[PDB]
Formats: structure tokens, C-alpha cells, sequence
């Protein structure tokens, strides 16, 4: 899949250095050294990305080369805004009392946009509760976001009045660090 | 319900 | 973009070398945002020293030295600015007592509210008339008149076009700002709107 | 809506009610848009007597006596606003002395510079605190006050949302302005947002 | 005062090092070098401690170093335990809901013990409330930190229902990372 | 009052 195309690996431990340059082994790329070989077509870097001495062919984050994988496609990294380091205020939490529950999302995309939420400080749910339950251990979710209009959690954001957003909503109140105004990002506005 | 079930996959 | 969060929480300011009146009133619109108010005595550091729009003296130390024009611009669009990107969001420069702008007329085009109220105050320091429309041609029975420079930011807009068309000359705000800093009327080839 | 012609071209304006620095500010802001300013000693009628919100004393005839706050919102939006379209815009009745919101915490929705303004300043006057944000529970830590009050303008948007979710009232200008004109804090049950 | 005594000063800036360095030798001590001549009779760190590579006398904090020279007394480091290192749970905000004021707490120990209340996520008051007041800016005080059964304070604590504590409250706290059960603590049982 | 002040010093 990856036939022609070299990368370097970069911040990353040692141990998660070596998965990834095995993943990408597997679909016919090259991995490349240190004070390097040649400019590599792409660098593979964190999701929150990290210090690129090279110049390079795209920055990319392993979000993206998962996701390439997964669909056995070549996504263009501009296509998605978690192909490439997503601006993150660091050490702000603006949705500490969030309960987020995702829609319409999977796999590595689902990882990203939790780890983003988590990072911010809202608690994410797999199930879209509208009353907490002690003996469920489940809590009332303040937040759904999701990618379009419909589906059962989107119906049910409408009967409960909570806030239906999209996951524009979250990657800009992380390049903010402050809670961006739901109203001007609503699915219904889309 | 109360309560919405996850995006089974 | 900011619902119901508030926009200075858990910041502290001081606030110097403005009149009883401008204190309070800028006091009044940090509190009104979350913002704290530090004494003279304080224990502790700042994060910024709010100041007029040329500064004054700033002797304790603060993390930031920003003006009120920065304060109320952020306020204004609920958006935490970073004060570098808009040189009239530090002190600015001034050449005290030199008016080279003596004889000329400046409208503002892309140019609101705080910006252009700190904009207006420079060409008015520097001797120039700052006229809210952009014409060609004085009109005594009208009270309006000709403007001889058009400050902007970005090519575009009906004032843009008028400057053009009438062939008058249409600058960045750095021109402005640049005359203020050297006292001498800058050279407004270097600053046209269309070279950029 | 007005390109590039003056707002108050032939319109004669006195200023009366302000101290030095902001009867300089108001003279200042009126010619930019082409009005005249008058003497004391003229020899006619001015279109217009600028004042404070609260009003002072108007001795001499005059066309319409009207606010800054008109002045200024008229300028911002390059639109003659009627007058008495807005209360705010002419002076404002208030029982002088009287604190009756003395233990409330209003936010404003739909209300932007001058109008907003002003609005603080009587909120202020009658004894309640302001505050940019509205929030729904003190949170010592982040320096934010829970608002008791929205104040808006019609249905909509963020915070209007907010007050029904949180069951928090949200009425009409017509309520802080009736409370200021009486001295007695008003019923908040006949300014209900959502009547009208 | 500190005449015969020999310090080191570690774990600090350049600017506050040579601050502290400069307070010792006013007070006729003297300050020592890196790979070291001898084993100094006081080490001095900041509050929380930091790394002690070298044999020294007495491990002290510079708040020990003000409280001697404020009260121009040589204190014992033993006899508070704000004069050698605090034991921090480092990352645990236990306090994150609480307001606290101090009572019967000036000069070196007041700053300090403010620094950790804060530290620990609690909001530090000068003034004791029991009404939020959004026009003084004032929120409802729900600790009071104080020394002795007394004072102004202590008064309204009892007035308002509120727990008025000991400072081993705050440093039990601390060491924990879990908010010490105020009931074990209460300045009406010391 | 409903409010204690400071210790000043």
C-alpha cells in the first residue's frame, strides 16, 4: 500500500517507535535515520505533534497512518483535521464539568477525539445517559458530538434539549483553551 | 428509556 | 466563541497611569470578566500591567505590560488576543512634540471600535484631521471635508475602491505608525495597500 | 449604509452636562462625522443638545435633547436612529438615592457597546453587580459570580438558552429601566423574555 | 547573627539563589561551593524540597532562613514543620472546592501556607466571608486555618457554622493528596 | 456585617 513512500518517527518512546516503524513495514514503506538519509515523504508525529528538525514532506500523526490502514486508503492529511498536530492550549481545561458521548465516530478517529476530551478535562461516556443512575454507574451527559443529522443518539439530544455539536466544537475550544460557544457549531446549523 | 445505546462496532 | 465562560478568569491586572475616572471604568470592565485587581502593596506579580495607549511608568514587576486598548479589544470580541500581534496592544512609540501630519486629512477603512478610537487618537496627536467618510471634494455647505490618506488593513470595501478610483493613497497602519515613531511624515510608496 | 456620506452633515449640536475631557471627546466624535458645534453665546438654535444618560439642565431652546449614547450608537452603526426608538436614547428617569438590585448579579444578552454601556452603568447605579459571563454557580477558584439576572433583548441564543435551562429569569430592558425610574425593584413576572 | 554558620543554597534560579546567598551573609554567615569544600552546617531548599546530593547538617526551607531573621532568633528546624521540607502529593488538588482564610498567621509562614493552600486548588481569601457578594468581590469562606481557640475569626467561624481548623489540617492534606476529615482536627479539641 | 477582615500587617 505504502509502496515508494519512506518516513521518519518521531517523539515517541522507544517501544511505540519501533510499532509504528513495523506498521509501516507491513504496507511496502521505508523508514529512515537519524541526522537522516534524504528528506522523507512523510514524518509520522504525535497527535498534539512535536519538534520537526527536518525539513520533511508532511507532517502527519499516527492517527493518520492508522486510518490510511484501516481503509486501505491514502487520505490526503488536509482532508481531517486529526491527520495532522492538533493545537492544544496546554494545561487548560475548559470542559472540567463535561460528559461527553461520541457519535458516528470509530476507531482511531473514536481514540483521537477521546483522548482530546479526557485531555480538556470532560469525562467521556460510551453510553448517552439523560439522568444519572448510581446502580448503573452511569452519568447525565452534558454533550453529544457527533458528524450529522441523525441517528439514535441525535434524536435523543433533541428530546432531552442537550446540545447536538460538531467535533469542530472540540478541536477549537483545545486550540482556545477556553469552552467554545455550542450555539455557533450546532449539527442543526450544518 | 433514559438511556442510549452505543454505536455497536 | 465563549458561551458563559469567563474571559479573564483566574487573571490579575494593575491597572496605571490613567485618571480616577478611566480606573474605575477599566477596573469596572476586568471585574466585569473575571478578572482580578491587585493592590500597590500586593504581595505578588501581576499577570499584566494595563497602560495608555503611549504607556507611562511600570516599576513593579508584571508579566505582560499592555494597554487598554488591547484590554477592551479583547473584551470586545471575547477572543484572549496575543498582545504582539497588533502593535496598538503595547505601548507605542511616540516622538513627543512633533506634528508632521499637520496638514493632512485620514479616513480609516476595516478599522472599529477600540482600534480605530486608538488609530483616530495617533493622526490627531500627530496634527491631522481624522474624517469618518472618504471624499474627494471638499463641500462647504455639507461641512465635509476632502481626505487626503486612506489607513486600512486589507485591499477591499467601498472605501478601498474609492481610493483607487479617485487616485488617492491608500496605507497600512504601519505608515502611521512608523511617522509617530520617527516624528518625520514616512514615505507612503513604501505602504501601499497593494503591495501586500 | 452611507459610504462615504457625512452622518450629521448640517446638523449644529450643543454639549452641555460633561466634564472637560469627555465634552472634548463628544465635540471631537460629532465633527468627525460632519456636525457643527455651537456657542453658548450663539445667536441660534441648535438641531441638538447632546447630554448625559441621566440628563442636566437644558436652558436653552433647543431641537431635540438627546444622549451620548444616541450620539455614539448613531456614529458606530452610520445610522440616524430615531430617538425615541430606544429610551436610552434621551435622558433616563431615575429615582435618585434608591439601591433596590443592591443583592443581584445581572448579565447581558443581545446588548453590545454603547447601548450595553449604559445599561451597566444604571445596573451599577441601582446597587447590582455586572457580569460579562452568565454562569449558574459561584466558582471561587476561577473567580466567576453566579448571575441572578439576564437581561436581553428577544428569544435567542446562547444565553437565553442558558436562562431556561437553568430556570433563571430573563426579562426586558423595560424591567432595569422601570425599577431605576420607581426606586422599587420591579416584577420580574411582566418582563418575561419569552412574553413578546 | 548566623555568625560561624556555613550554607549551601540548592534547587533554586540563578536570580533567587543569589538573593538568598546575599540575605545569609548579611547575617554573618557563610555560602559554599559545588563539588564542595565541607559539609555545611544548614542546606538551604525550597518549600517542597528538591534533591540533597551532598552530606549537610540540617536540610531547611527559606522559609526557615526568613522566620530566623524576621524574629532575629536561630529557631530550631524541628519546632514547625514549614522550616525543612513539605511532603507533597505531587499533582493532587484536594482542596479544589474550599476558600480559605488564615487566622493568627503573619510573614514567611502566612506566604507559605497560602502558597500550598493554592497549590492544593483551594482559593486563598484575606477576608473571611460568609456570603458571596458579587459587587466586593467576596466568596463564602468554607475553612478557617488558624492557631489558637480566639480572635475575630475564630468567633465568626463559630457564629456561621464553619470548621475552624489547625495547620496540621493543611499539611496532612498535602502529604495525602486527599482532604484530611476536618472532624479529626478541629481547633476546639487542641 | 456578614464578613471578617484581614489580619493587617
Amino acid at each position: 500500500l505504502f509502496s515508494q513512500k519512506s518516513f521518519l518517527v518521531l517523539g515517541f518512546s522507544n517501544e511505540n517507535e519501533s510499532n509504528i516503524a513495523n506498521i509501516i513495514k507491513e504496507n511496502a514503506g521505508k523508514i529512515m535515520s537519524l541526522l537522516s538519509r534524504t528528506v522523507a515523504d512523510y514524518a509520522v508525529v504525535p497527535l498534539l505533534g512535536c519538534e520537526v528538525e527536518a525539513t520533511v514532506g508532511e507532517v502527519v500523526t499516527n492517527t493518520w497512518l492508522v486510518t490510511c490502514i484501516d481503509y486501505q486508503t491514502l487520505f490526503d492529511p488536509k482532508s481531517n483535521p486529526l491527520f495532522t498536530p492538533v493545537p492544544v492550549m496546554t494545561g487548560m481545561t475548559p470542559l472540567e464539568d463535561c460528559v461527553i458521548s461520541f457519535s458516528q465516530c470509530a476507531g482511531a478517529e473514536k481514540e483521537s477525539l477521546t483522548f482530546l476530551a479526557n485531555l480538556l478535562g470532560a469525562s467521556v461516556q460510551e453510553y448517552f445517559v439523560r439522568k444519572s443512575n448510581a446502580k448503573k454507574g452511569m452519568f447525565a451527559s452534558t454533550h453529544l458530538i457527533l458528524k450529522e443529522r441523525g441517528g439514535s443518539k441525535y434524536e435523543a439530544a433533541k428530546k432531552w434539549n442537550l446540545p447536538a455539536v460538531t467535533i469542530a466544537w472540540l478541536l477549537e475550544t483545545a486550540r482556545t483553551g477556553k469552552r467554545a460557544d455550542e450555539s455557533h457549531f450546532l449539527i442543526e446549523n450544518s | 428509556s433514559d438511556l442510549v445505546a452505543p454505536s455497536p462496532d
